[PDB]
RNA sequence: CGUAAAAGCUUGCUUGAUUAACGAUUUCCAGUACGAAUCGAGACUGCGAAAGCAAGGCCAGCGAUCCUUUGCGAAGAAUA
RNA sequence: AACGUGUCGCGAUGGAUGACUUGGCUUCCUAUUUCGUUGAAGAACGCAGUAAAGUGCGAUAAGUGGUAUCAAUUGCAGAACAUUC
RNA sequence: GAUGUGGCCUGGAGGUUAGGACGAAGCUUAUGGCGUGAGCCUAAGAUGGACCGGCCUCUAGUGCAGAUCUUGGUUGGCGUA
RNA sequence: UGCAAGGCCGGAAAGAAAAGAAUUAGAGGCACCAAGUGGGCCUUCUUCGGUAAGCGGAGCAGGCGAUGCGGAAUGAACCGC
RNA sequence: UGGAAAUGGGGUGCCCCCACCCGUCUUGAAACACGGACCAAGGAGUCAAACAGACGCGCAAGGGAGGAGAUAUGCCAGUACUUCUCUCGUACUGAAAGGGAGAUGCAAAAUGCAUCUGUGGUGUGCACACGUCAAAUCCGUUUGAUUUGCCCAACACC
RNA sequence: CAGUGAGCGGCGAGCGAAGAGGGAACGAACUCGUUGCCGAAUCGGGUCUUACAAGGCCUUGAGUUGUGGCACGUGUGGUUGGUGCAGGAGUGGCGAAAUUCAAGCGAAAAGCAAACCCGUUGCUGAAUACAACCCUUCAUGUGAGUAUUGAGCCAAAGAAGGUGUUAGCCCAUUGAGCCAUAAACCUGAGCGCCUCAUGAACAAGCGAGUAGCACUGUUUGGGAAUGCAGUGUCAAGUGGCAGGUAUUUGUCUGCCAAAGUUAAAUACAGAGUAGGAAGACCGAUAGCGAACAAGUAGCGUGAGCGAAAGUUUGAAAAGCACUUUGGAAAGAGAGUGAAAUAGAACCUGAAGUCGUGACAAAGACAAUGGAAGUACCUCCAUUUCAAC
């Protein structure tokens, strides 16, 4: 809304907060990102370290679908299990089955302590996650 | 001063703004509700014109490509000649009773072919065909009562007679097996990955 | 309250002993000169106060 | 939940009882309120003296 | 400025002018970089009977992005 | 004294303001929707009882024919199928 | 130079509450009253002739003394050269 | 059972005496966002160049700039405030 | 009870005192520095996109579209409804091939074993709980200190 | 997807896409050349059937230096041609309710009875008005009721325009429904007859100055070269092209260039024709340059440039007859009108500047300005006027 701006407050001040000495001119320091190495070097170096240069190998025709690979941790597994099935689950009995690729995950990582044992179908798994789930009483079965 | 801000890349250095000397290059959406109304009206009029035929023709079920959409299903362009032959239909005849035909799809496995043949069989079972001459009815054509008792399918994707796409069912809860409790799966997966990853170097080292 | 993204962004990331995140949309853009010893110099990770 | 609006329920109130005057005047609060003390007398119409000597 | 059985002169033996896991700091200073300098840990050494001394000649003598160009990823072994 | 100054009542010159709006600008929709050698677009000259501009028209020239309607047009002349000439 | 204001004023919108041929808007003032102030209100017209005020929200082409500023009108020099 | 380092247990503690033996219009610490400015000039003490300058260049502090008021008849900077 | 008196406003003149022309650049303007005959109407920090901070509102390990469709809907460019999906986030790191984060106890295995009501440790740290001591008291209690326990947010060292 | 952990770039300023996914649309597919089998079965022109028939007959006219066809007994055709007959849509005309109800004029054609009810009831009047210093006499003055009050009707119509002030019931508009139609459009691919067509009985090949390669130039995000152009050079044979880092050699996957036609979903960023619907926009120095005889008047040799200006009197011209002074323009009277202070480009009629009458004074301190008094005035406000 125009009625909340500083122009309304500045009607009658003759300078609009830009000073009598310096004044408000067109482009006092160049346009855009000009002078990044010459007269804006301190700003670029202290706030954006690493702006200039090259690094690494090139990948000409990048396709992200073959690289798709989301992850989920061991202590977050209760997000994919219904409440009643989670309640009726204990070591040695029947366990719920979780399908990761139908929920949008590819790899199972092993952070934290698992809350409810289950059988997990995943494309990838880590060493620690596999060991911890087997010790806790669940299982991991590979899928594609 | 400038301070700590993001380095901007706003990409507006061409003559896009219409002014006293430039025509500009812009696109606005101020006609969106009017066009929505027009499209719905046209669909209703077309359905009335082609009554009692279904508004949308029958289409098959296909699997999405790539490893990201491997688990999804959707509708394809048309049925393959192999599927049509398995169902017992000439493609040219099938093109005249509201079935789409696509001669490019390959049918590289039996499961999708079976599901499409099932769709075709259901459609043919539910089809009602009007005679060319009601005074002289022939085989495979409906009677006067069946012709009189007819309705139109106005579903968005058609498929009012075959249902939506079918997804595989979920697995029921079970118990862990002794093999699953004993075996380590990371070692299995890693060995299989390395077998392909180091194939060339292993073969070259063997050839020495 | 600590652990917010704004708190993680507060400060200048180009001075010795600083570990704040820069304001950037492209994650792979602000590497190289000033962040690697091979590219001129590297921002020092530690400084006595 | 609503049958029409999928997964919608009425918002929970921030206050169980919105009558705060009754709470402020209840016996339970008055039991713990601080006692009222006697104040000094109101100043008279005559001006008070300020000259010690 | 400092230095007298030396830091000067002579002589004998040597290559600490090497490498040094991204350790810390001083000077300029925005407490940024460059140049120069100080205190260290590890390897292999030199001189000395030994305690020790030495990673140049104390303190001026020098150089970013991009580009070009050189050196280390020695041979052997893993059923992974 | 005169000229000149100041305030008030009235009056000139001047054309602001308010109210009004058959105009502009902007945004949508519908379709049997797209000129010309069978001579187009544009340019010129003419035409009324009275007629400079403008509008309409072309020596059949402020217009002929047909269908519908139903008594005017009007500054002034003039004319006068209503069953609709 | 920064910020605040149940701080003032202008054109339009959603609400609510009023006024007007027993005279709306506009215009005039040795018409007073109120407010530190931006301003608000009343009186008179020997003015005018048809619309419009307050309050809460919304909105913007929203406040002029000077830019050798723009357009229109006027003016001393002057009954002079 | 010596020295060095990190801890645990226990004690004492004019909470800092007396000899001139402090005082405070004495709440400490930590952040985020952003403006204007980046031509200065004068005076007191100390000064460098110059014959000198209402000249050029510096150190400490106070001022004008951005500020009136009361004094020196008059004066940006003097005296008082 | 009047052509009344009184007190405030308003107007014009006069006396004693006070008092350099506005706007601007400038260290310094009243200036022999520039713009300035009068009046009316007009006249200059706006709209869009990317990012960040402060403040308001909804939901929360999840938040939210957009495009489009469906029928109330055939007055209505609005409102009411909807799925998958897409996007930001719950995990980062390496040039890359790749890999990927709990605690305690026993112990010391080149993927060790066992339990799952749980701040990894230390120092400084609101409120609350247990005591004690002062000052004041209308004798009901208040205002300050401090001991111990747990310490929330937060800071420092590991 | 994506301002991209792609990529291009004095790797600076800057630039910058594609596959996949959710959707719109979609009865979407066909024709030559070549190969195999036929070989004038083809085209044009005359003439006849209601006929320049997708028809019959005749034609050396064209064409074998290759037109054209076929494979890779019940029915049907309204897109063969000739004759006819329907209904519908569309188009054009016609076509709805309810008060000019009662009260009369300067002052009651106005009010009060403080949520609702009392109330289909009670009570009235601070206008004996005003008209310019005050007081007496005589005059003169109020446009049109869509206003107020009291009763009563219509609504499947309350929807905005007109009418002398603000109108559901003064006028127009709008609904059901009625009438009339060149062709075209839609309807068991609407329905008959003649003619003509037709469904259905009885193997080898696949587009050559092309693709590719070299040099040069340009273009692209395309980077040992994304597309294209000029010249040189110039192929293969089921083998060829594409798989985003150059070369040689093996596999694998997809597809088959160098000929052609084709609706819808999309644009209309200074077009046009015939119709419509709107706006938190502008309100005559604004909005298009143009609300008007506006691309006009006017300017320039020319290409071109390009205004100003609401005729807004009044309800209605009722637009000032007549007397008189003047050569006339006009003045003084009279009259119309509610108003002439509405007299003709005439609503309102500001600021600035000027004339006139009354008054205040005033040396030469340029004038203006501040602070505090006083003299004189005051169509201003408030207070008081009796043991107050
Ligand atoms: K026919
Ligand atoms: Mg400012
Ligand atoms: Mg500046
Ligand atoms: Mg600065
Ligand atoms: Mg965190
Ligand atoms: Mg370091
Ligand atoms: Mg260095
Ligand atoms: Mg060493
Ligand atoms: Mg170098
Ligand atoms: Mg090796
Ligand atoms: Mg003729
Ligand atoms: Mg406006
Ligand atoms: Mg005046
Ligand atoms: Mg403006
Ligand atoms: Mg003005
Ligand atoms: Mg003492
Ligand atoms: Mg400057
Ligand atoms: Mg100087
Ligand atoms: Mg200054
Ligand atoms: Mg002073
Ligand atoms: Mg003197
Ligand atoms: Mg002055
Ligand atoms: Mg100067
Ligand atoms: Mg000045
Ligand atoms: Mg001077
Ligand atoms: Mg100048
Ligand atoms: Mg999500
Ligand atoms: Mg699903
Ligand atoms: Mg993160
Ligand atoms: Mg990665
Ligand atoms: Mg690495
Ligand atoms: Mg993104
Ligand atoms: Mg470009
Ligand atoms: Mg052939
Ligand atoms: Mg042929
Ligand atoms: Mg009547
Ligand atoms: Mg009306
Ligand atoms: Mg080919
Ligand atoms: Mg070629
Ligand atoms: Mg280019
Ligand atoms: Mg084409
Ligand atoms: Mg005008
Ligand atoms: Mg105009
Ligand atoms: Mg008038
Ligand atoms: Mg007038
Ligand atoms: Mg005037
Ligand atoms: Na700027
Ligand atoms: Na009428």
């Amino acid at each position: 809304p125009t009625r909340f701006k500083k122009c309304r407050h500045q009607r009658g001040s003759t300078f609009c907060g830009y000073g009598r000495v310096g004044k408000h001119r067109k482009h006092e320091s160049g346009r855009g990102n000009a002078g990044g190495m010459h007269h804006h070097r301190i700003n670029f170096d202290k706030y954006h370290p690493g702006y200039f240069g090259k690094l690494g190998m090139d990948h000409y025709h990048r396709k992200k679908n073959p690289m798709w690979k989301p992850t989920i941790n061991l202590n977050n597994l209760s997000r994919l299990i219904a409440a009643e099935e989670a309640a009726k689950a204990a070591k040695g009995g029947t366990l719920p089955v979780v399908d990761l690729q139908s929920s949008g995950y590819a790899k199972l990582l092993g952070n934290g302590h698992i809350q409810v044992p289950c059988i997990v179908k995943a494309r990838y798994v880590s060493k620690l996650a596999d060991k911890k789930i087997r010790k806790a009483g669940g299982a991991v079965v590979l899928q594609a | 001063p400038k301070g700590n801000n993001a380095i901007p890349h706003v990409h507006q250095k061409k003559h896009w703004n219409p002014c006293s000397s430039q025509k500009g290059n812009v696109k606005v959406f101020l006609n969106q509700p009017a066009q929505k109304h027009r499209r719905r009206r046209l669909r209703l009029l077309k359905a009335k014109k082609v009554f009692p035929r279904p508004l949308k023709a029958l289409r098959p079920q296909v699997n999405c490509p790539t490893v990201r959409h491997n688990m999804k299903r959707r509708l394809g362009r048309g049925f393959s000649p192999a599927e049509l032959k398995a169902a017992g239909l000439n493609p040219q005849y099938a093109a005249t009773i509201g079935i789409r035909v696509d001669s490019r799809r390959k049918n590289k496995s039996e499961e999708g072919m079976n599901v499409n043949v099932q769709r075709l069989k259901t459609y043919m079972s539910k089809l009602v065909l009007f005679p060319m001459n009601h005074k002289k009815v022939q085989k495979g054509e409906a009677s006067e009562e069946e012709v009189k008792a007819a309705t139109q399918d106005r579903s968005r994707f058609g498929d009012a007679a075959v249902g939506a796409v079918v997804y595989p069912s979920a697995e029921a809860p079970r118990a862990v097996s002794a093999e699953e409790k004993s075996m380590c799966v990371y070692a299995f997966l890693k060995k299989n990955h390395s077998a392909v990853r180091f194939f060339g170097t292993r073969s070259s080292r063997a050839a020495r | 309250k600590s652990g917010r993204e704004s708190v993680r962004h507060f400060g200048a990331s180009g001075v010795p002993g600083s570990h704040s995140k820069p304001y950037a949309t492209n994650r792979g853009k602000e590497t190289k000169r000033g962040r690697r010893t091979g590219r001129s110099y590297k921002r020092k990770a530690f400084r006595h106060v | 939940a609503s049958a029409v609006k999928k997964g919608f329920t009425l918002p929970a109130p921030m206050l169980t009882n919105t009558d705060v005057t009754r709470i402020m005047q209840s016996e339970e609060v008055r039991r713990v309120l601080k006692p009222k003390k006697l104040q000094a007398k109101k100043a008279s119409r005559f001006q008070t003296p300020t000259n010690g000597m």
